[PDB]
DNA sequence: CATCCGTGAGTCGAG
DNA sequence: TATAATGGGAGCTGTCACGGATG
């Protein structure tokens, strides 16, 4: 879906391309640990915030 | 269902301190667990225990006479391991003070000194405990704390 | 701040006595840092 | 409790930082209680002990894994023994795949288990064999540890007296002379921070 | 050559 | 002062130009 809505520009294209991981756990997991260092990383908890 | 990513991710966020002095303190009780009722009653029982063992050497130590070798060190270990439990028994029930010091913010007085009197006032509370009534620890505690 | 010191330098001399755990005891001394620090120069570290 | 001046710690540059030459950063966690420090060291005590000391982590270290490839071994026993009496109900060979799977989940985590075990046993003979003054045990646990094995060898200790030890036992004409040292090296970005 | 933190940014008076 | 009670809560918004430590 992010190669539907965004993909009629080559900046977006880059983007998910260089894109580090993939997944809606890893996702969610990597927010966490960059807006909260210092908590563990439930994914129940990284869903809630 | 759990990835080796997570459990890098995990020790690596728990590992570094925040800069909230407030937040810091929050972190480092959150490691010790909760009791159980019968574990509750178990420190309690060790304490008494501990406690008992210390009272005895005292009044010893001024009228002069001591243990022997074995027993002397016999009792001590009970002298060490109730003092251990006591400070266990603190650890478990340090989340207790801090939920209802949250209840005094902004009345002239700082959190942290409110959670400080606070834990002053749990320390009270579990020396006069008592195990005998089959009441969890929490009743006894929040009446002291507050 | 002064009195912000000396209530929480004598809260650690009751805590000590006691016997309080390490956990209690490093929260204080944390908390009297802060406390000479906030009165030496104020705001200079973490928030006023 | 001894308490740090404010003004030679968090005024930049970090007199105290420069001092002890300890980070900006790594000297927060220490004086404000979120790092333990190293403070002295019975180097020889380590060394006539070194030897023996090996060779008790060592056996640990084999207990450890003996254990693994003796857990391991049993799960593999049960794991084919399990496919061949689903085998001789004679379920669906597809469902049998399930139960495959399943076990190489559990031998992997099981192997992994220990695996932690055995690298929290490397980092912690690590740590303990390269200790010196001025360093930082940010990790608790460990230092718990390390304190429950090799206590008697070092002297650690964290916050602001912690610090205080660490002046006392500062050497500042041995320091000074060493710094004279680097400067006396043509080498730059190592200069800069040495002036 | 470009970022991040800490420190500057006229005087008197008035309320 | 014995029912049982167990991890906070407001953030602050629209500078500007510079040196020093880091890159």
């Amino acid at each position: 879906q992010i190669v539907e809505r965004f993909g009629f520009s080559e900046i977006m294209r880059s983007t998910l391309e260089k894109d580090n991981t993939v997944g809606t756990d890893e996702a969610l997991l990597d927010i966490y640990r960059k807006l909260r260092p210092g908590e563990p990383p439930t994914k129940e908890s990284a869903q809630t915030l | 269902d759990e990835s080796e990513a997570l459990r890098q991710a995990r020790k690596d966020a728990e590992l570094t301190a925040s800069a909230d002095s407030v937040r810091a303190y929050l972190k480092q009780i959150g490691k010790v667990a909760l009791l159980n009722a019968e574990e509750e009653v178990e420190l309690a029982k060790r304490i008494e225990a501990g406690l008992y063992a210390t009272q005895l050497m005292t009044e010893l130590s001024e009228r002069g006479e001591k243990l022997p070798a074995a027993q002397r060190r016999d009792m001590m270990w009970i002298c060490r391991d109730g003092d251990r439990a006591k400070n266990h028994l603190l650890e478990a029930n340090l989340r207790l003070v801090v939920s209802l010091a949250k209840r005094y913010t902004g009345r002239g007085m700082a959190f942290l000194d409110l959670i400080q009197e606070g834990n002053l006032g749990l320390i009270r509370a579990v020396e006069k405990f008592d195990y005998t009534k089959g009441y969890k620890f929490s009743t006894y505690a929040t009446w002291w704390i507050r | 701040l002064y009195r912000r010191v000396i209530n929480r330098n004598n809260r650690l001399k009751r805590l000590i006595d006691l016997g309080a755990p390490e956990i209690i005891v490093n929260n204080e001394k944390r908390m009297l840092q802060e406390s000479v620090d906030a009165l030496f120069d104020n705001g200079r570290r973490g928030r006023p | 409790a001894p308490v740090t001046h404010i003004w030679y710690f968090k005024g930049v540059p970090s007199r105290l930082g420069y001092l002890l030459d300890l980070a900006p950063k790594d000297l927060e966690k220490i004086i404000y209680f979120a790092a333990y420090v190293i403070t002295s060291v019975d180097e020889e005590m380590r060394h006539n002990e070194l030897s023996t000391l090996e060779a008790e982590m060592a056996v640990e270290r084999k207990a450890v894994e003996d254990q693994r490839d003796g857990e391991l071994e049993a799960r593999a026993q049960k794991l084919e023994a399990d496919l061949a009496e689903l085998e001789a109900e004679g379920a669906k060979a597809d469902a049998r795949r399930k139960v495959r799977d399943g076990g190489e989940r559990e031998m992997r985590q099981i192997r992994d288990r220990a695996q932690r075990e055995l690298d929290r046993l490397e980092d912690i003979w690590s740590t303990f064999t390269k200790l010196a003054p001025k360093q930082l045990i940010v990790d608790e646990n460990l230092y718990r540890e390390l304190v429950d094995r090799y206590g008697e060898y070092f002297t650690g200790a964290m916050g602001a007296e912690s610090i205080q030890k660490l002046i006392e036992n500062f050497d500042i004409d041995a320091e000074a002379e060493s710094l004279r040292d680097v400067i006396r090296n043509g080498k730059g970005q190592k200069k800069l921070r040495a002036l």
